[PDB]
């Protein structure tokens, strides 16, 4: 024997807990908590804001907020099942 | 380049190495605001141009989404597409313009 | 205690705008060089002999 293996200092939990915290962030305040303090805002201004990054005006996405919820939804739920089924 | 938005940096020497001095921009002292989407004035749906709607809980205002510079809705603030009915959370309130005050004067 | 904990206050219509900015310089330290050595094969194993 001889060997040893050491335990890492941040436990599973406590990445996870980071990870959580990023995705809270980034729901709630977008990129404003990156820069200094968080600043709440309404999610479909975020996605808007986001789209006017990519050059299309925000009257795209008000005016199809609900296709694209329910492809944002689709495409999650079928990430699920993308890294599932495939096993490599 | 450091944390916050990135101004500008200066480098420095160092014993075999490099100091980078970064110059960030840094938002403080947010105050709390009620939004909306888009604004309906007479059936036609206004969206800013490079802000974000606010109200101060009496009135509404335009301003630039990193600092606080409220200012008064006009045709030159926001551009108009799609009627009031499609958007969701749409709020009613009025478009100044400010060609119909000098031609009528 | 990985960090202070806090919870945005979020809404279907809140927002958080920014009345005064704080400018802030800070360093970031980067290695570029190491001292350069070198060895001589046969004076460090054998030497004189």
């Amino acid at each position: 024997n001889g060997l040893t293996v050491l335990p890492p200092l941040l436990t599973d939990e406590m990445i996870a807990q980071y990870t959580s915290a990023l995705l809270a962030g980034t729901i709630t305040s977008g990129w404003t908590f990156g820069a200094g303090p968080a600043l709440q805002i309404p999610f479909p201004m975020q996605m808007a804001y986001r789209f006017n990054g990519i050059g299309v005006t925000q009257n795209v996405l008000y005016e199809n907020q609900k296709l694209i919820a329910n492809q944002f939804n689709s495409a999650i739920g079928k990430i699920q099942d993308s890294l599932s089924s495939t096993p490599s | 380049c450091g944390k916050g938005y990135h101004l500008m940096s200066f480098p420095q020497s160092a014993p075999h190495g490099v100091v980078f001095l970064h110059v960030t921009y840094v938002p403080a002292q947010e105050k709390n605001f009620t939004t909306a989407p888009a604004i309906c004035h007479d059936g036609k749906a206004h969206f800013p141009r490079e802000g974000v709607f606010v109200s101060n809980g009496t009135h509404w205002f335009v301003t630039q989404r990193n600092f606080y510079e409220p200012q008064i809705i006009t045709t030159d603030n926001t551009f108009v597409s799609g009627n009031c009915d499609v958007v969701i959370g749409i709020v009613n309130n009025t478009v100044y313009d400010p060609l119909q005050p000098e031609l009528d004067s | 205690s990985l960090g202070a904990e806090n919870s945005v206050a979020y809404s279907n219509n809140s927002i958080a705008i920014p009345t005064n900015f704080t400018i802030s310089v800070t360093t970031e330290i980067l290695p570029v060089s190491m001292t350069k050595t070198s060895v001589d094969c046969t004076m460090y194993i054998c030497g004189d002999s």
